[PDB]
């Protein structure tokens, strides 16, 4: 199965992303949005281009990605979560014409 | 392939509590959204309840909430929803639904299952259509307005509900035509007013039309419905 990670609409969710630092060393990471079982992971973020200010925020409409290089850890925040942004993600380690999974997802969306 | 069957409708003493099974046949129950929807005999949509993909997100209306129960299991494909403390104003048809997303909520209720009656013996966003009657001979252009008190942009959602039959989604993305549905329908509309245009009108469309804000307030209310009868 995958983690499941809940969030109430307008509010923030922070969704983490552990992995080997060294295994990927030197490789961005994205979040993306898996839209079949087969379907492709459409692109929402990308870590900034520059490996070392990987750890910066980077901003895509109202998501934002972080990437703890030295300790491995990728966060990703999404602010004032809407019903739309619920479903399938996929957080991405990119190398070449390559993108392996570090961990599928499972983002709801709450009422108040 | 795919079908939706409800059951446990009837007739049921106010006070008491009932359950609703719905059996889920040719797609994916694991992946997508499920719902109840009810419709009082002779009258609009009302949205009853959502449940997620996984079970652990529910979203019951602001009437049944605090006492329906929405549950679901993926390894049997059946959805269930207990009513328990039942009131003589709950009584109507019970529509099991489908959301027809990826575990998104995708475009909206894309299949409908038949639907059960369940009678008992005895803010929000206000979406308004215009006309409320409207009697239209065979190849008539014909123009439906739904009304929103606040912006919702480009998430609007019709549905086209024939005599007696359960409805059907036509129009998602108040732009968009669902795949299957004839070249004639035209959708249009942004931010709070919006327009459904029948070019060329053919014998089965005579119908009632719903409108529904399906992805950006949680509130997803129907309209209170247009019906096209015949001239
Ligand atoms: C930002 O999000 C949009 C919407 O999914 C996407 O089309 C676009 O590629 C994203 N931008 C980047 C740099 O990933």
């Amino acid at each position: 199965n995958t983690t499941v990670f809940q969030g109430v609409a307008g509010q923030s969710l922070q969704v983490s992303c552990p992995y080997d630092s060294m295994k990927h060393w030197g490789r961005r990471k994205a979040w993306c949005r898996q839209l079949g079982e087969k379907g492709p992971c459409q692109r929402v973020v990308s870590t900034h281009n520059l490996w070392l200010l990987s750890f910066l925020r980077r901003w895509n409409g109202s998501t934002a990605i972080t990437d703890d290089t030295l300790g491995g850890t990728l966060t990703i925040t999404l602010r004032n979560l809407q019903p739309h942004d619920a479903g399938l993600y996929q957080c991405q380690s990119l190398h070449g014409s390559e993108a392996d999974t570090l961990r599928k997802v499972l983002v709801e969306v709450l009422a108040d | 392939e795919v079908q939706l069957l409800e059951s446990g409708g009837g007739l049921v003493q106010p006070g008491g509590s009932l359950r609703l099974s719905c059996a889920a046949s040719g797609f994916t129950f694991y992946s997508s959204y499920m719902g109840w929807v009810r419709q009082a005999p002779g009258k609009g949509l009302e949205w009853v309840s959502y449940i997620s993909s996984s079970g652990s997100s529910t979203y019951y209306a602001d009437s049944v909430k605090g006492r329906f129960t929405i549950s679901r299991d993926n390894s049997k494909n059946t959805l269930y929803l207990q009513m328990n403390s039942l009131r003589a104003e709950d009584t109507a048809v019970y529509y099991c639904a489908r959301v027809g997303g990826y575990y998104s909520w995708g475009n909206g209720i894309d299949y409908w299952g038949q639907g059960t009656l369940v009678t008992v013996s005895s803010s929000d966003i206000q979406m308004t259509q215009s006309p409320s009657s409207l009697s239209a001979s065979v190849g008539d252009r014909v123009t439906i307005t739904c009304r929103a008190s606040q912006s919702i942009s480009s998430y609007l959602n019709w549905y086209q509900q024939k005599p007696g039959k359960a409805p059907k989604l036509l129009i998602y993305a108040a732009s968009s035509l669902q795949s299957g549905v004839p070249s004639r329908f035209s959708g249009s509309g942004s931010g709070t007013d919006f327009t459904l245009t029948i070019s060329s009108l053919q014998p089965e469309d005579f119908a009632t039309y719903y409108c529904q804000q399906y992805g950006v307030y949680y509130p997803f209310t129907f309209g209170q419905g247009t019906k096209l009868e015949i001239k």
